[PDB]
């Protein structure tokens, strides 16, 4: 095992041999950004996709253009933490090369013309960590991924819109990535119509004119040409027999001489088969058969050029005769097998009055631009720009793909542009399924559904900024001088950066980090939503997308989402799932071959997955045979069932990939209900890292793999040995093999001490290790606020018991003892930020110093000469922190205070106090601060002090840095002397600086001398550069806001401990609040006096069914026992070999375990420290579904020599007798919360008010009044407390004279009311009158 | 108004007033100058459009925004939805002399009693105390009263108790679905920050000790004091008006312990003996002779 | 000057180039802002628009009214123990 | 649904059994998250009348 694993393991009950070592998990957005930065040459994405989509660009004249060259970034100016400190964003310089290429219009293309081939800076750009977030102004933040609807195409059919009918109206929509949508739609009257982006209806056939087509060219396509021919008297026609199919005969339908089908007789497949078989087409038919048919095409007389029958016009016997008289045998007509082939299009065509394409243009223009300006080029360019210009329309070739495959083409690609064949194939297809064939799809199928990561959206807004500039570009291209206008003489990058900062700061998604918990942050990262632009809405979206499609299986954990309006909307990703490069999704699946499962996989989509059959992982192979049971629960078709065995295509890898993470971490969920599960994993994320890192005991196995890729602590980049250790930092020696030649090969790791989140709780890091010891690579260095040996540790493993008490666990109510508090394992810590500004005024500059008027030196006692607190102190509400004062004017006072000042001689100055103080109700320890001051403002003395002190701290360690680094390297400058003799003690005792003056030789040994001089030079020079940079930026002042002069900030420290009302829970929805804490005496207790830790009324487990909690309790009750066996073996102090036996047997108990290990491989001391970690109780890993079972539990309990029920007598602490009966116990792992009453409870005597109504506020932060709803009024309405009603209306809110009078009456002892009339009333009167109304009162 | 940063803040309407001025100015300014009617028409359109915008931004047509990209709030919008005077600011109101906190149980308590973290009542009963200290003249006037308050003298608490006696108080949970979802109790003080109460009335409040919390109000005036003590005193309220239903059903545990008690095994022991009365029954079982669940003879009166 | 620098210019060298001191620069920069319209949702959920936060610190506080009234009445009580000419002088001379 | 459940929480679910258990749970919970709006709305109108 790993050394970290050599020192502590976790038992496991996995039996199913797992295929996978799960992937890296923060892969996704890191790679998204990596795309959006990285240089694609050709298959452009993001950055380059936007550029190439844009450049080059010509003038509005058509003279001059400008061209792309290349891009690059700078390294960011600064490191990270200095921005954490300054409250700044880190970001890289953007520069872009460009070539201002123009061509002589004098020549045709005489490119002997202007080329400013220069480069530009424009726009710094928020860069990424190695963990993904972007810090913004000292704010760690998270922009969030999205899912939404894909471009391409989507068809639907609303079922009984006007349900008066009960009819389907099919309809279609096509959506680009940019540009206009488009809608096709039916009516009950079997007529197609159209609208863009919800414009109005239009009969689609107008557009067919608009697209330059004729009725000929249309119904050529839509219909076949039913030809009649009149042979010298009589009508004949070729007939496809399967036009008369499920149809009825009108006249005696006979043959050349033979009757197949009489009148009124169905043309049975018998006689369809005959007409085929006997092979007749040319069939005598009565001429009447035409009458009612429509003419296919415009026919005339050649001598006339006049329609005797117009195209799409009904035929008649007079027309029959006449058209025959003009000379016509062949008569093309429509084919109307209304069952199959018939009227939808001719209907709308007749309904379509635009004789010509030209009128179609007119009325298009008109509806779109209502009014009467018509000209041609307007509508022409209009239409052309809608769907046939690159400017205002693009598919996202994703959409092209999806569209082509709705079309069943073979080209994934095209343009972002239309063609007319496609349009008509659509209209066709639409009509075709209107005849009955085909279907529409379910959006809930995830092949309709595409993600949106960052580079996409970044590209979007970036392109927009490019266009914001491009407007000006055209304007200043065609107009300005051409020879001399630089390319950057045109540029303003401000709209660009504006868009950046907007999206990087003004998006629903662009939000803070959720930081309390590595789970919280990392699942906040692997979170998904679908809101925002081209997104959804609470009011409008409904259940059906909130409800699940089975396609989710393996791609989306259904388990994990918030609870309220955001319930079915917000969802995270299942574990082993990934994306289509398009943005669609995939999951891997194991192929199934001949019964034998193929150990390969493939990343199937949502769609293929339905086609194939797929198997599970609960499945039982026949030991490299096949599925044992004939009937194997497999699945295809959007549904599962039982199948045969070699029949199968594919398999699920694991039992797991369906799920995601907090759901994953819970064992015995199989024994648990789902509501409780969702809630438990929901508040699993509301963690609190406690004072130490106390593990749990039951596991699942993933938790190690979790603890790492938070990035929360260091790892072994390179195995080695520890040089140096500090309470703040460490230093290592890298192994030679890992070391590279030029580099020295040593790392430092300087650690994270007490610091804050967005959610403003402690931060700290520290080593789990010792020094002068080997290290393997990839290992950890230091655990964190909630971490332990590379494994999470958030809560508290301890004891549990189950019983009611005297009303101290009534309804969900939980109870506890006091020793817990002595162990203060729940005790935790907080900090607050406090700061202030120095400003310049209309009177003068504000200032700070100890000098204040009317002071008690009590407060001053702790403040420096600059008027500022010294460190180490403790403070509480009302104390002073910094004495700030502001230049004041002058005023006057009443004769009474004049009488006061006139005898005491009370004298004053012309300045006001504006000094910082502790807020009411707060106290804590003074530990750290800072100051910021302008480059331009004198740094008030102690600023310089800490400034200098900063140079003390920083440079010292930088000294320390080279004091190691540089130092070691000089081994070379010594060591290479050893060859060719060596000055054995004439080297050492005399000074090292004069070793150059020792023995020297010719040819090869002056080269070493100048090598020495070169390293001398370079090595001192490097630190000179360091010093320069560092002392500068530490000397760098502060670009303050205009009027701001310098700034101070401070931090205290605060600690918090446990109390009733503080909320509590574990891992099942098992909430609770404390109503009491118990002295240990009256605690019930056991035969052995070892009393209880926790009490709980058991009643609620059956109703909520958090059953696995019990199972946990059993297991932990066991596992503690073994730690105790061990514990006994140590004071008793047994031996090696007995531990050897006992423990080897111990972990070698279970039925069919997967994991396997030997013990003699290890040393003694490894075992010693291992057991030393384990004496408290054995850690166990429960895979949820491949977990352990009842039998092994009871087995190992019997080894623990315990009652199998674990259900035992107690004695009451108060009476010392026994209770009635045995009671269950064990160990469970328990957890506390954010929801702390200290952060909650609040009263309001009398304080701040509103400003227009002068009504009290709301908020503990603002001493806010509490609100009184209508409902609360209605209870009184039942009751009738008219005086109280009056009271609460008037003086508690509105009546000012009233409230004041009452204040006095109460300090007078008087409890006597006065009303007035509220403010908001007369406010509203003035409002009415402002609206030109004579509202007015009728006085008594 | 300005802000501490020197930063200023306005209402929508000052724009719209401002708008019209200039147009009317450019009306009259033009009307000095003898224009074609067409421009006048245009101008009047601008004017009455602004007028509509005052009365309603988004009624007749496409609404009007600043660089917010959002509409400017109508005069009408001040009266409107909930947002206007009616539902926000007039019928529902913020209140002085009220508070809130997380809550918990008093199993020991009686009806009229209620757990009270004391600072709450402390700051909420201040002018009682200031009239009272002027009366005692320890604090002759009120500055010193507050000073001595900061000084934390034991007398305060006695004085505080000396106030608080017989001074009823109001209990408040939301959502308030019927008149019984709030109540009126008598105060009881405690060295904690979790409110203890008589659990049964969760049945009334539909409440549970799983993260619920509540708010509190004061009957200052004697009329309110006595209305409280007389009307939504709980002894005056035990049933529904919906039905003749006892609303204080013994909820969950008392029922069960009692069920277990009044119980007729045959199994335990001491079968077929005889008593005088339940006092010796206590003595007898409590001696450890007997079953509390066993049919055996006794006398009653 | 941003093309020149490639970066943001300081008031220092820009006051140099613009040929007049950082005084006027900063004096200007106190002006460069516009108002931000009371009713905006700094409550992200439509829960508290900015206008709802402010208190009006203009009027007075009742406790301080009682303070100053107790002052005035105690001075009445004191001056009541004075000679007639004294207190009448001392009243009308201060307008008490 | 056609195939009912066999195991319990004493025995332990299948993958699929819990997968399926998901659904109506979510549904009725969504309903639980919205009937109060209509409730308050209606009752408000009721007082609005009388
Ligand atoms: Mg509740």
């Amino acid at each position: 095992y790993s050394y970290t694993e050599k020192k502590r393991i976790r038992k496991d009950f996995g039996k199913r041999p797992q295929v996978l070592d799960v992937p890296y998990l923060l892969s996704i957005q890191l790679d998204s950004f990596q795309k959006f930065i990285e240089q694609d040459p050709e298959g452009q994405y993001g950055l380059e996709a936007a550029f190439r989509s844009v450049f080059p660009i010509q003038s509005y004249s058509g003279n001059s253009e400008l061209q792309y060259v290349s891009y690059r970034l700078g390294e960011p100016v600064f490191d990270v933490q200095e921005c954490q400190i300054r409250g700044v964003t880190y970001s890289a310089p953007l520069r872009v090369k460009l070539r201002l290429v123009i061509y002589e219009r004098e020549a045709p293309e005489g490119t002997v013309k202007d080329i400013k081939e220069q480069e530009v800076y424009m726009g710094e750009i928020p860069l990424m960590t190695d963990n993904g977030t972007f810090v913004i102004n000292g704010t760690e933040r998270v922009i969030v991924s999205q899912l939404h609807r894909s471009p391409g195409v989507f068809f639907d059919s609303d079922k009984g819109k006007t349900h008066s009918s009960g009819k389907v109206l099919y309809n279609a929509r096509i959506i680009p990535y940019r540009g206009s949508w488009l809608d096709f739609e039916f009516d009950p009257k079997d007529n197609l119509f159209v609208r863009i982006d919800r414009r109005r209806k239009l009969p689609a056939t107008i557009i067919l004119r608009a697209l330059n087509y004729t009725t000929e060219q249309i119904l050529d396509l839509f219909f076949e040409k039913v030809i009649f021919e009149i042979r010298d008297n009589k009508l004949q026609m070729e007939l496809v027999p399967e036009r008369l199919r499920g149809e009825t005969a009108s006249f005696d339908i006979e043959a050349n001489g033979k009757v197949y089908v009489e009148k009124g007789r169905r043309i049975t497949a018998r006689h369809i088969r005959q007409l085929e078989k006997d092979d007749v087409k040319l069939i005598e038919v009565p001429v009447e058969y035409i009458a009612g048919k429509v003419v296919a095409k415009d026919y005339i007389d050649e001598s006339t050029g006049e329609l005797i029958c117009a195209a799409n016009m009904e035929l008649s016997l007079d027309l029959l005769a006449k058209l025959s008289q003009s000379g016509h045998k062949r008569i093309e007509t429509l084919f109307t097998n209304d069952l199959d082939h018939g009227p939808y299009i001719s209907e709308t065509l007749r309904v379509d009055p635009t004789n010509d394409r030209l009128s179609a243009l007119v009325e298009i223009y008109r509806m779109m631009r209502p009014g009467e300006p018509p000209t041609r080029e307007a509508a022409e360019s209009l239409f052309e720009n809608l769907f046939f210009s690159e400017d205002r329309y693009d598919l996202s070739a994703v959409g092209r793909m999806k569209f082509n495959r709705s079309l069943l083409r073979e080209e994934i690609e095209g343009s972002g542009i239309l063609s007319k064949d496609d349009i008509i194939d659509v209209m066709k297809k639409l009509i075709d399924i209107r005849n009955g064939k085909g279907e529409v799809d379910d959006i809930d199928h995830l092949g309709n559904r595409r993600i949106r990561s960052v580079g996409e959206m970044a590209e979007n807004q970036f392109r927009v900024g490019l266009v914001r500039v491009e407007r000006a570009v055209k304007e200043r291209l065609s107009l300005g001088d051409l020879d001399t206008l630089m390319p950057q003489d045109m540029i303003n990058a401000k709209p660009i950066s504006a868009a950046v900062k907007e999206f990087f700061g003004s998006s629903q998604l662009s939000q803070f980090m959720d930081q309390n918990n590595p789970l919280s942050e990392i699942t906040h990262k692997r979170r998904i939503s679908a809101l925002g632009p081209g997104g959804l809405t609470r009011e409008r979206a409904g259940f059906e997308v909130r409800d699940v499609h089975p396609t989710h299986y393996g791609r989306v954990c259904p388990i994990e989402t918030p609870e309220g309006p955001n319930i079915g909307l917000i969802n995270s990703l299942s574990v082993y799932a990934q994306t289509n490069e398009y943005g669609f999704l995939e999951t891997p699946y194991r192929k199934v071959t001949d019964g034998v499962v193929t150990d390969e996989i493939h990343y199937l989509s949502a769609i293929e997955e339905g086609n194939y059959v797929i198997a599970q992982a609960n499945s039982n192979l026949d030991e490299e045979g096949h599925f044992v049971e004939d009937l194997v629960t497999c699945r295809s078709k959007g549904e599962s069932s039982l199948f045969s065995r070699d029949q199968v295509d594919y398999m699920d890898v694991s039992t797991q990939q369906v799920v995601s993470v907090g759901a994953s971490l819970i064992p015995f969920l199989e024994h648990d209900d789902a509501n409780r599960a969702l809630m438990g994993a929901n508040m699993q994320r509301q963690a609190v890292p406690t004072l130490r890192a106390d593990k749990p005991l039951v596991g699942t196995g993933m938790e190690r793999a979790v603890a790492v890729d938070s990035g929360v602590t260091a790892v072994a980049k390179r195995g080695g040995v520890v040089q140096y250790v500090d309470a703040s930092r460490i230093v290592i020696k890298v192994n030679e093999d890992e070391m590279y030649p030029g580099e020295a090969g040593i790392d430092i790791y300087n650690l994270t001490k007490y610091t804050r989140s967005n959610q403003n709780t402690c931060i700290n890091q520290m080593p789990c290790v010792s020094l002068g010891e080997p290290v393997e690579r990839g290992d950890v260095l230091a655990d964190g606020p909630s971490t332990d040996l590379g494994e999470l540790a958030l809560g508290q493993n301890m004891r549990v018991a189950f019983m009611p008490w005297n009303g101290y666990n009534f309804e969900d109510s939980i109870l506890v003892s006091e020793r817990v508090v002595q162990e203060d394992r729940f005790t935790t810590i907080h900090i607050q930020e406090l700061a202030c500004v120095s400003r310049d005024t209309k009177l003068g500059p504000e200032e700070i110093t100890a000098d204040i008027p009317n002071v008690g030196e009590a407060a001053l006692s702790k403040l420096d000469e600059s008027g500022i607190v010294y460190i180490g102190a403790e403070v509480t509400g009302g104390d002073i922190l910094v004495g700030k004062v502001t230049p004041k004017g002058e005023t006057q006072l009443t004769p009474e205070e004049k009488l006061l000042r006139a005898i005491f001689g009370e004298k004053a100055s012309d300045v006001k106090d504006s000094s910082l103080r502790v807020p009411n109700g707060v106290s804590g320890t003074v530990i750290d601060v800072q100051v910021f001051t302008r480059d331009g403002v004198e740094k008030d003395k102690r600023a310089l002090e800490i400034e200098e002190m900063q140079l003390k701290q920083a440079k010292k360690d930088l000294s320390e840095e080279l004091q190691i680094l540089e130092a070691g390297l000089f081994s070379r400058i010594r060591a290479v002397l050893v060859a060719g003799g060596v000055e054995a003690e004439k080297l050492d005792k005399l000074p090292r600086d004069r070793w150059l003056e020792l023995g020297l030789t010719d040819e090869e040994k002056q080269n070493q001398l100048e090598q020495l001089a070169e390293q001398y030079d370079e090595l001192k020079h490097e630190f000179e550069k360091k010093l320069e940079a560092k002392r500068r930026k530490i000397t760098q002042g502060d670009d303050l806001a205009p009027g701001v002069l310098k700034i101070v900030k401070v931090y205290l420290a605060v600690k918090r401990r446990i109390q009733p009302g503080d909320k509590m829970a574990g891992r099942h929805g098992n909430k609770g609040v404390i109503s009491k804490i118990n002295p240990i005496e009256d605690m019930p207790y056991d035969e052995n006096g070892t009393p209880v830790d926790i009490v709980l009324n058991p009643l609620g487990v059956p109703s909520r069914m958090n059953i696995g909690q019990i199972l946990e309790t059993h297991l932990g009750m066991a596992a503690k026992g073994i730690g105790d066996k061990i514990n006994a073996m140590l004071k008793q102090q047994q031996e090696v070999a007995k531990l050897r036996e006992f423990i080897q047997r111990a972990y070698d108990l279970g039925a069919d375990v997967r994991q396997k290990v030997d013990l003699s491989t290890f040393s003694d001391e490894e075992v010693m420290r291992l057991a030393e970690n384990l004496r408290k109780g054995m850690p166990i890993a429960t895979p949820v579904f491949d977990g352990a079972k009842e039998a092994e539990i009871k087995e190992l309990l019997k080894l623990g020599d315990l009652p199998t029920s674990g259900q035992i007598r107690l004695y009451d602490g108060r009476t010392g007798e026994q209770f009635e009966r045995p009671v269950t116990v064990g160990y469970m792992y328990m957890l506390k919360l954010n929801h702390l009453v200290d952060d909650k409870m609040h009263a309001r005597s009398t304080g701040s008010y509103s400003l227009v109504t002068q009504q009290p506020l709301g908020g503990k932060a603002q001493f806010g009044g509490q609100r009184f709803g209508e409902m609360e009024v209605w209870a009184l309405e039942a009751y009738g407390a008219a005086y109280t009603l009056q009271e609460m209306l008037t003086v508690k809110s509105d009546d000012v004279n009233g409230r004041t009078k009452m204040y006095k009456n109460i300090v007078d002892g008087n409890h006597q009311m006065e009303p007035g009339m509220p403010e908001s009333f007369n406010v509203l009167l003035k409002e009415i009158r402002s609206l030109g109304i004579n509202i007015e009162l009728e006085d008594e | 108004v300005p802000l501490d940063g020197g930063r200023f803040a306005t209402s929508d309407l000052n724009d719209l007033y401002r708008r019209v001025i200039n147009r009317n100015n450019r009306l009259k300014r033009l009307l000095d100058l003898a224009a074609p009617d067409i421009i006048v028409r245009n101008e009047k359109r601008m004017l009455q459009e602004a007028v509509d915008a005052l009365l309603d931004n988004g009624r007749r047509g496409r609404a009007i925004t600043g660089s917010n990209k959002r509409p400017l709030k109508s005069l009408a919008d001040m009266i409107k939805g909930k947002q206007g005077r009616f539902r926000q600011n007039l019928l529902g109101k913020r209140v002085d002399y009220s508070g809130r906190s997380v809550i918990t149980v008093g199993p020991y308590l009686r009806l009229h009693q209620c757990g009270l973290p004391k600072k709450m009542a402390l700051e909420l009963f201040k002018p009682f105390i200031y009239g009272k200290l002027e009366l005692r003249g320890l604090a002759t006037t009120i500055k010193a009263a507050k000073k001595m308050v900061e000084r934390e003298e034991a007398v305060v608490w006695d004085i505080l108790d000396e106030v608080i006696r017989e001074h009823p108080v109001l209990l408040n949970r939301a959502p308030t679905l019927h008149r019984l979802g709030i109540q009126a109790f008598e105060p009881v003080l405690i060295e904690g920050k979790a409110i203890q109460l008589h659990p049964l009335v969760c049945a009334a409040y539909n409440a549970d000790f799983d993260g619920d919390q509540m708010a509190v109000h004061v009957p200052l005036t004697l009329e309110a004091q006595l209305e409280a003590r007389a009307l939504m005193m709980s002894t005056n309220n035990i049933l529904s008006p919906a039905n003749g239903e006892p609303i204080i059903v013994p909820s969950q545990d008392v029922v069960l312990g009692l069920y277990y008690m009044t119980r007729d095994c045959v199994n335990a022991k001491g079968e077929g003996m005889v008593l005088t009365g339940p006092k010796e029954a206590e003595r007898l079982y409590r001696s450890g002779l007997a079953s509390l669940h066993a049919r055996v003879k006794v006398r009653i009166t | 000057m941003l093309q020149e620098m490639g970066r943001e210019p300081t008031p220092e060298e820009l006051a140099e180039r613009m040929l007049m001191p950082e005084d006027k620069i900063r004096k200007v920069l106190k002006i460069a802002k516009e108002p931000i319209s009371m009713e905006t949702p700094i409550g992200d959920d439509e829960d508290s628009h900015l206008g709802d936060f402010i208190e009006d610190t203009t009027l007075e506080l009742p406790l301080d009214s009682a303070t100053t009234e107790s002052l005035r009445a105690a001075t009445h009580d004191v001056l009541a123990g004075l000679t007639a000419r004294e207190a009448k002088v001392l009243r009308m001379r201060f307008g008490i | 649904i056609e195939t009912p459940i066999t195991a319990n929480f004493r025995e332990g679910l299948n993958v699929l059994q819990y997968f399926i258990s998901t659904h109506g749970a979510r549904k009725g919970l969504a309903d639980t998250a919205l009937k109060t709006a209509n409730s308050g709305y209606l009752t408000r109108r009721l007082v609005d009348v009388a």
